[PDB]
RNA sequence: GCCAGGAGGUUGGCUUAGAAGCAGCCAUCCUUUAAAGAGUGCGUAAUAGCUCACUGGUCGAGUGGCGCCGCGCCGAAAAUGA
């Protein structure tokens, strides 16, 4: 009598392996994330893969219904600035190049994400987050 | 105290995932018990007392009768998952009589998906004959038992029909000692018939053995039967060879085989040298008595240094043998931690002056090798080059001019162990066409190595082991506990079927007898695979005390 | 006691049936191992001395 | 660690009282159980 | 937590039951032998008597068992800690 | 003390088998906000989670702490009766 289970996780693009909370909440359901490596990998045909959340349900009967989302902000510095994997200490060794430019479209793709659900604000937040990963933002 | 029904039901599908489907319901908890209600024949059964020299079908005094209905309907309703008449019959309201009920629970049972959880109490004779009749009602016979897997003389699949009219195939399993008839074998036949006095045939080590008296353990007495049946079992006398779980054929039974891949696997190894060693071969033949009346364990002889190594699954297994060890063998044993296969090395590139200023009693005899040596990563190997600055050191100082190296490698200066992880690289020498027999310069190579390691850094390498850890999560929490407590690290993890398994590094010296440790670190829900890998150094101070010479 | 030479098997038991006969080596050699006994059981791939060096029969099958 | 000539408050859960004339260290955690010994 | 007699008669895993009298100013009251209330017009007899009962039977001890006022059953790790 | 808020890029960059405020290395964002820190301890296999910090709801008068100084308290066991 498993009424509802719209349970969510942090399922990156191409990891079909249902273990907790996909075991006792979505396996206590019959949630097929096979449909996640089949209707979401195909969905994110942009490049290929990316870390993107998910949200499947069992509706008292025994159904399935899901929603997916968006890829990280440490990816947008990595596959952009030429920060191969990580700069090791974001204070001392600044590797990549993200000036006032790039960061604009960068934060653009990620607007309903973030916080202030806009784009006339979080530009300097993403361009300040550059130092969390430590990338020399050139004075444009 | 704390009797149940429910919790059992739960724990089946909360440990494995097995549907019970039940058959009867109690009349009281702890000491509230008086008899038993049943949901098959629907009969208010009840005994009287402990020994139960009085039983009866007295009415249900109320309280629980009604509940049965709800509960009992499941039975009928579960018969909608396997039967045929019961889809419609339950959609109706027409009573399924006692006849197809039997057949249906029996159905799912033999088919493997149903579980007449009849229960009861032993000491106070209450629950007995009920379960007897439960056994008949839902326990089959070799008749319902599927095609017994065996093999042909060729190597193809064969079915072993009951066939009390064809082939004469058989198995045995238990070797009971008995001063009357002698070495006895509990046998499950299979096919054919076996007369008291007939012969047979070994079916692995050909030996047309004699059967003499077919006798079944008849409770107290032992019923002597002229003939043994196609499927039925018993003890047959004789079979002076005949071991455990081995294939046995009748004189006919055209030399087939029977499968039974049946294998156990060891996990706890210990080592032993008792008294003043004068007990060794004694316990050797004693062992010959061990793994032949029952296989179980191994006597694996140490590959490197002395001592035998006694290993096997269980634990107090090894130690109950230990109990019977100083019993019918009388042997002052000191079974402790095993040895540690030790190999050592260096950590630097040094050139040494392998100078050998010598004239002896004649025949020259010297070897001045300007040698240079270097090592290699953990578990790499041993390589070299001629390193010849022209031809300084001639040909016959090749086939073994090293070997003084290879030899001295066999006992690295410090504690004396094989020296792996090295890579040489000489570079110069000095000789004479007479003052350099093969012998001489090669021995110069020996000195070269010894003083090279002496002044090239000390270091041993304790044998490291890789291992699975087959463990349900919870106590993976606990086992990461003791594993990271055991001078090592893990490095690996994936969720399997029921459980989750850890790819592991551990140090052997700090890994001994871990199967017994795991036991309660987990309550015991899986083990591992003793997967050898390589070796590392024992952080100087561990090595230090272990420097004893 | 020696063995039938060429590749052993015996670690520490075998019940080698003490056979007999020296040779100008191993200051003894007498009382040989058997290759059959309670261990050893010959050399797999011995298409010859079946009478001793183990091998039931080089049954080609294929 | 009962009975030590020095006694203290280790975390923000451990608070000292006075009882029977001797100084006592409390903290819900009994592994910090200290007394002026 | 049987209430037989005027007394509170409990069997808390000890080899025998336990017999509590209701002295002055106090009665007991067992809504069910799984939980026990005591009647009393006195704050001392409250804490003290209830204490005396929980002192009839200690709580938890690593796992979970015994008597408690209505507090928290803090635990100590099971299949470990015994080297 | 008592109600409630106790957020987002993020799972900070690195290490690291995994290090997600939270075993360590460097950290030294900015954004929605009354306020929620790249974290106070606790908790994990890492996770989860408890809690705090912080601001407003109740409440309605004094409070949190840093040194000095006078006297004590612990520190502090011995041999026939104090």
């Amino acid at each position: 009598k498993k009424v509802v289970a719209v349970v969510k996780l942090q399922l990156p693009a191409g990891k079909a392996t249902p273990a907790p909370p996909v075991g006792p909440a979505l396996g206590q359901h019959g949630a097929n994330i096979m449909e996640f490596v089949k209707a979401f990998n195909a969905a994110t045909a942009n490049m290929g893969d990316a870390i993107v959340p998910v949200e499947i349900t069992i509706y008292a009967d025994r159904s399935f219904t899901f929603v997916t989302k968006t890829p990280p902000a440490s990816y947008l510095i990595r596959k952009a600035a030429g920060l191969e994997k990580g700069a090791h200490k974001p204070g001392r060794e600044k590797v990549g190049r993200i000036t006032w430019e790039q960061v604009l479209e960068i934060a653009k793709q990620k607007m309903p994400d973030l916080n202030t659900t806009d784009l006339e604000a979080a530009a300097r937040m993403i361009a300040g987050s550059a130092r969390s990963m430590g990338v020399e933002v050139v004075g444009a | 105290t704390g009797a149940d029904l429910w919790l059992v039901i739960r724990t089946m599908q909360e440990r494995l995932g097995a549907r019970p489907v039940v058959m009867q319901l109690p009349i009281g908890r702890e000491d509230t018990f008086s008899g038993i209600i049943d949901v098959l024949r629907m009969k208010a059964y009840t005994y009287g007392n402990d020994l139960g020299t009085d039983i009866r079908e007295i009415p249900i005094p109320e309280e629980y009768l009604d509940q049965a209905r709800e509960y009992h309907e499941k039975l009928v309703e579960v018969a909608a998952d396997f039967d045929e008449n019961i889809m419609l019959k339950y959609l109706e309201g027409e009573e399924p009589t006692e006849e197809e009920l039997v057949a249906a629970i029996r159905k799912g049972t033999i088919d493997l998906k149903i579980t007449p959880v009849f229960l009861g109490s032993a000491l106070k004779n209450k629950g007995v004959q009920l379960l007897l009749d439960a056994v008949v009602d839902y326990l089959p016979s070799p008749l319902d038992i599927p095609p017994i897997k065996g093999t042909t003389p060729e190597g193809e699949v064969v079915e072993i029909h009951p066939d009390p009219n064809g082939p004469l195939a058989a198995l045995a399993f238990k070797i009971m000692a008995d001063p009357y008839v002698g070495r006895l074998t509990f046998i499950r036949v299979y096919s054919g018939t076996l007369t008291s006095g007939s012969y047979v045939y070994n079916t692995t080590k050909g030996r047309k053995e004699r059967v003499a008296r077919l006798l079944r353990m008849h409770a107290n007495h032992r019923e002597e039967v002229e003939e043994l049946k196609a499927g039925d079992l018993g003890a047959v006398v004789g079979l002076k060879e005949t071991i455990t779980g081995d294939t046995l054929v009748g004189e006919d039974a055209p030399r087939v085989i029977l499968e039974s891949i049946e294998v156990p696997e060891p996990v706890i190894d210990v080592a032993i040298e008792p008294k003043t060693k004068a007990d060794q071969e004694k316990l050797s033949q004693a062992l010959a008595r061990l793994a032949e009346e029952d296989p179980t364990f191994r006597v694996s002889t140490h590959p490197e240094t002395g001592q035998t190594i006694i290993s096997g699954m269980g634990e107090l297994h090894l130690e109950i043998i230990v109990d019977r060890l100083k019993r019918e063998f009388k042997v002052d044993a000191n079974v402790g931690k095993p040895q540690v296969a030790y190999r050592e090395t260096i950590t630097k590139p040094v050139d040494v002056e392998g100078k050998f200023i010598r004239q002896t009693g004649g025949r020259g005899q010297y070897g001045h090798v300007k040698i240079k040596v270097e090592p290699l990563p953990r578990g790499s190997g041993f390589e070299f080059v001629n390193a010849i600055v022209g031809g300084v050191i001639p040909k016959e100082y090749i086939p073994a001019v090293q070997k003084g190296i290879e030899e001295a490698m066999q006992s690295g200066p410090l504690i004396g162990f094989p020296v792996v992880d090295i890579k040489v690289t000489l570079y110069d020498g000095s000789y004479h066409e007479v003052d350099s027999s093969e012998m001489a310069f090669k021995i110069a190579g020996s000195m070269a190595i010894k003083e090279a390691v002496q002044k090239g850094d000390p270091v041993i390498l304790e044998p490291i082991m890789r291992v699975e850890v087959t463990t349900p999560e919870e106590y993976m929490g606990d086992v990461i506990g003791d594993l990271n407590a055991r001078r090592g690290q893990i490095l690996g993890m994936e969720p399997r079927g029921n459980a989750q398994v850890i790819r592991a590094f551990v140090p052997l010296a700090e890994m001994f007898g871990y199967a017994t440790d795991l036991r309660s670190k987990t309550q015991g829900r899986g083990s591992f695979v003793m997967f050898f890998d390589h070796y590392q150094e024992v952080p100087k101070q561990v090595q230090e005390k272990l420097i004893k010479g | 006691a020696y063995i039938p030479g060429e590749g052993h098997n015996l670690q520490e038991h075998s019940v080698v049936l003490i056979r007999g006969g020296r040779v100008k080596d191993l200051p003894g050699v007498r009382y040989h191992i058997v290759r059959g006994v309670y261990d050893a059981a010959g050399v797999k791939d011995r298409k010859k001395s079946r009478s001793k060096y183990g091998t039931k029969k080089p049954k080609e099958a294929a | 660690m009962k009975v030590r000539a020095s006694v203290k408050r280790i975390c923000d859960k451990c608070k000292v009282i006075r009882r029977h004339g001797r100084v006592y260290v409390i903290c819900e955690n009994p592994k910090h159980k200290q007394r002026q010994g | 937590a049987r209430l037989v007699g005027r007394a509170l008669e409990l069997t808390v895993g000890f080899s025998h039951p336990v017999v509590v009298e209701p002295p002055e100013g106090i009665t007991f009251e067992v809504p069910e032998p799984t939980r026990v209330r005591v009647s009393g017009i006195d704050k001392q007899k409250v804490g003290q008597v209830a204490a005396n009962i929980r002192a009839i039977r200690k709580p938890s001890a690593y796992h979970e068992k015994g008597i408690y006022y209505a507090g928290e059953p803090v635990r100590l790790k099971p299949g470990k800690a015994g080297a």
